[PDB]
RNA sequence: GCAGUCAAGCGUUCAUAGCGACAUUGCUUUUUGAUUCUUCGAUGUCGGCUCUUCCUAUCAUACCGAAGCAGAAUUCGGUAAGCGUUGGAUUGUUCACCCACUAAUAGGGAACGUGAGCUGGGUUUAGACCGUCGUGAGACAGGUUAGUUUUACCCUACUGAUGAAUGUUACCGCAAUAGUAAUUGAACUUAGUACGAGAGGAACAGUUCAUUCGGAUAAUUGGUUUUUGCGGCUGUCUGAUCAGGCAUUGCCGCGAAGCUACCAUCCGCUGGAUUAUGGCUGAACGCCUCUAAGUCAGAAUCCAUGCUAGAACGCGGUGAUUUC
RNA sequence: CUCUUAAGGUAGCCAAAUGCCUCGUCAUCUAAUUAGUGACGCGCAUGAAUGGAUUAACGAGAUUCCCACUGUCCCUAUCUA
RNA sequence: GUGAACAGCCUCUAGUUGAUAGAAUAAUGUAGAUAAGGGAAGUCGGCAAAAUAGAUCCGUAACUUCGGGAUAAGGAUUGGC
């Protein structure tokens, strides 16, 4: 899952289908992400591409920085709001909806991560877990 | 194999069994049903809440034998 | 013209027709491949579907991001009393197919399976196998003549076994027979096992054990005729529609001038004759047994029947079987657990599993406890007990 | 529109790796025309939505052959339609053009599939506006705005559901025939390995996961909620209290059971015969040759295994078969 | 400069409900806009009571964008009569 | 009676208790509703539905024919004793 990303990921429920404002939780400049794509999932009759928590996704800025605004650039959600199973058994939420600007090999166009941080996310990329602070 | 405890209303959490809410502070509130869970999201206090835990301690009802 | 999305097929066709079927008994279409030289055993087994309960084991699947650490997997019990065997069945191999010669039965048989042969039991002056019963009547040289004649011809050779139902808590009295294959070297061999075993039990300890992959082979869920959405997946039409939307919009072409067998219409749902493969065996378990919801881990002596028992079901006082995941049928059915017909090897399979705890909470509501021992302590005195 | 023959030339050299002028032979009926056979006591003439099937001139996937193929990427070609071919901004649009994902975003047919299946944005009645034209009434494949979409209970087909008769009734079974389903990708390792001057840069085996699809099931999570189950709230009525009525399921919170969700979980088999192609032995052709006799391996192909139904005029085995 | 008219289209306005060519060109609005807005204008064929340009308020008028809100939709499921 | 109210909701007087019924709870419907997460991606078009909603207090822009816009926008409060 996702180019540049150390290892697997476990199917976990998509919450953020395209066309989805979540918060920016970098120190990028930008305040919310417009998701309009997801790298992954390919094709089905009108159906939707959706994110999860830990995918990687296309996104734009509609509010914040006029130099981030205007242009469509990677991004990683790092928060969800939509229940989702771990394997373990507990059935799990943030209060809203995350992500991270990012490129393509993953790395992080900022330096800190303000809120918490699911542990899939910081398992799959690893420059986002040196930049996390708290992870679940 | 772990036992957590509901933070609104004390009951045990046995595994495959209730939710956990991951707050923006990044505070875990963990919960054995929908019931604990809305009245959390309504804000209620389980001090004032009969069935907890909370207010059998705060008014010390049917413990009796521990302190 | 052409379709203009192309999209894939809603349903599928190998399964049609989505009839009823003919009986809750599903059948055994096939079993295993005979190994003319292991011992002589059952193929298949007969239980009752009591419900589903939540289990906690520890993975070893290597690679695997959670590999020794626990999960939470499902788990359906099946009530497995013992089934006792009242005939034999010999079959030979024709150019037509298999065709069966002759079938010998039991001296005595149970009230059960004499009712199974009856559509109105209370008015009956209970007339069955009683000139069977009277052609034993010294030695068997009837029945050791039918017997010669499966050990000289049949290819293939069944068992009618039947089940222990007024052991099992259901309120149906009458049991459920069938047919199920022998596999083991000696045709001889098979119909002097039959012989032995003639009214005599046989319990899923010597037919299943841990880890073993299974299929299950039962009648689905009925649900009555149902509407084309639900019953194929296809998308609702608009709001905007005049009549109906829940509905496929085209149904066919004008050309060929007739409604094809492919397209979706509405009918029946569920009460299918389905076969689900590859499930493993978490538990073989026995009634005989306390503690059968305990575990090496846990350590308390609890059975696997929840507080207030399987939801329309019952207590589970008999051997069962927990078995992973979710096997076609519904509570109180008869299901039919059939051994595997190609060695699995995937490390999926061949992966032995140690279980850790098993829930025992209430399955009527969102249980709490697991015992009342639990619900005493945790709770207190109450007005009651005092 | 698609495909061939020919071969001057291009391609550093070299006609044919890949292209290919001058000419020429053809297929196609998804273009547009030509025609006017049918229909004017009416075959509902755009497009989209929905659903199924088919074709193949194959976009991807499987297996291969060729290269101006070192690797990687790419190009040409073959067997192959088994499986799949998207989400969106603008436009009524078919078409088109961009963004983005993707393994890939291939083309087409079925009364230019599909209106008693929808819609009705367009076109193409009647109202009205403009511009040009016209003395005028009025005209305009010019623009604009507004503008009733009827009927199935019949036969057939299809989906499901019963059923007489074949001594009666009951149980267990067989199996013809029909159907059939799984799909694709990423990461890790193989390996900074092979290959290459270097830049760069694989693959088979294996492991873990995921995509699309399908079949089930409901332990859990979520939804639903006339359990009108518990509680609470408003107005009014029952003198008050208790307990209740009405408010077209009065409202709010929780809410078992049941139904249900890629919004949840489980599962989705193994062999044989082959295509292409590569080969064996071996003549024709006292050498050579995969081929002519014979033969080996071999594809997402075919047939089985397996899975679904079960012949209501296809079978078998067994039980009991009625006197007062 | 020349031909020519009764006069030769004035002030103003515009790809407008009027612009064929046309999805005109530039900018803005969007990730992306045959839409929208602002500008440009030898304008097939704008134009002054066959009224021109503009206009606060009003409009079950036509239209674009934003916020909020939502089963319109992803993707359907359940309940009642 | 509630309430600003001849609104809606309930009641007294007075009048009706009539409209074919019974049994069941399949699909599809008509009418009413609810829905996680997203939120106009749907559609020609936000069609439909949701959201807002009374009163008190605060606060209120551009533009303007100075009259309006304006309930602009946007915020707080509300029970019983």
């Amino acid at each position: 899952s996702g180019n540049g990303a150390q290892g697997t990921k476990f199917r976990i429920s998509l919450g953020l289908p395209v066309g989805a404002i979540m918060n920016c939780a970098d120190n990028s400049g930008a305040r919310n992400l417009y998701i309009i794509a997801v790298k992954g999932s390919g094709s089905r009759l009108n159906r939707l591409p959706a994110a999860s928590l830990g995918d990687m996704v296309m996104a734009t800025v509609k509010k914040g920085k006029p130099e981030l605004r205007k242009k469509v650039m990677p991004a990683i959600v790092v928060r969800q709001a939509k229940s989702w199973r771990r394997r373990d058994g507990v059935f799990l939420y943030f209060e809203d909806n995350a992500g991270v600007i990012a490129n393509p090999k993953g790395e992080m166009k900022g330096s800190a991560i303000t809120g918490p941080v699911g542990k899939e996310c910081a398992d799959l990329w690893p420059r986002v877990a040196s930049n996390s602070g708290v992870v679940v | 194999m772990k036992v957590e405890i509901d933070s609104f209303s004390g009951a045990k959490i046995y595994p495959g069994r209730g939710t956990l809410f991951v707050r923006g502070d990044s505070k875990i509130f963990r919960f054995q049903n929908s019931k604990s869970a809305s009245l959390f999201k309504q804000r209620k206090n389980p001090r004032r809440i009969a069935w907890t835990v909370l207010f059998r301690k705060h008014h010390k009802k049917g413990i009796t034998e521990e302190v | 013209s052409h379709r203009k999305y192309e999209a894939p097929r809603h349903g599928h066709l190998g399964f049609l027709p989505r009839k009823r079927a003919a009986s809750i008994r599903a059948r055994v279409k096939a079993f295993p491949k005979d190994d003319r030289s292991k011992p002589v055993a059952l193929t298949s087994f007969l239980g009752y579907k009591a419900g589903m309960t939540t289990i906690v084991r520890d993975l070893d699947r290597p690679g695997s991001k959670f590999h020794k650490r626990e999960v939470v997997e499902a788990v359906t019990v099946v009530d497995t009393p013992p089934v006792v065997v009242v005939g034999v069945v010999g079959y030979v191999e024709t150019p037509r197919g298999l065709r069966s010669l002759t079938t010998v039965w039991a001296e005595h048989l149970s009230d059960e399976v004499k009712r199974r042969f009856y559509k109105n039991w209370y008015k009956s002056k209970k007339k069955a196998f009683t000139k069977y019963s009277a052609k034993y009547a010294q030695d068997g040289a009837g029945i050791e003549r039918e017997l010669a004649r499966i050990k000289k011809y049949a290819s293939v050779v069944r068992v009618l076994v039947h089940t222990q139902i007024r052991k099992t808590p259901l309120a149906q009295k009458k049991a459920h027979l069938a047919e199920i294959q022998l596999n083991g070297g000696s045709i001889s061999e098979k119909v002097d096992w039959a012989r032995e075993h003639f009214e005599k039990t046989v319990a899923v300890d010597s037919v299943f054990e841990q880890n073993e992959m299974i299929d299950a082979i039962a009648v689905t869920k009925g649900h009555g005729f149902e509407g084309v959405t639900h019953r194929w997946g296809t998308k609702k039409l608009p709001r905007k529609t005049h009549r109906g939307l829940r509905k496929v919009a085209c149904i066919g072409a004008w050309h060929p001038a007739h409604v094809m067998w492919s397209v979706a219409r509405a009918g029946q749902r569920g009460y299918h004759s389905r076969t689900s493969i590859n499930h493993k065996i978490y538990r073989v378990g026995k009634g005989d047994d306390e503690a059968n919801g305990a575990t090496s881990f846990d350590r308390t002596k609890k059975t696997i029947t929840p507080m207030g028992g399987f939801v329309h079901y019952g207590e589970i006082k008999n051997d069962f079987i927990m078995v992973k995941g979710c096997i076609p049928g519904n509570r109180k059915r008869i299901v039919t657990l059939r051994k595997s017909l190609y060695t699995n090897t995937s490390r999926k399979a061949l992966e032995e599993v140690s279980l850790k705890w098993i829930d025992t909470a209430s399955k009527f509501g969102k249980g709490r406890f697991q015992t009342p021992a639990e619900k005493h302590a945790f709770m207190g005195t109450l007005k009651k007990d005092l």
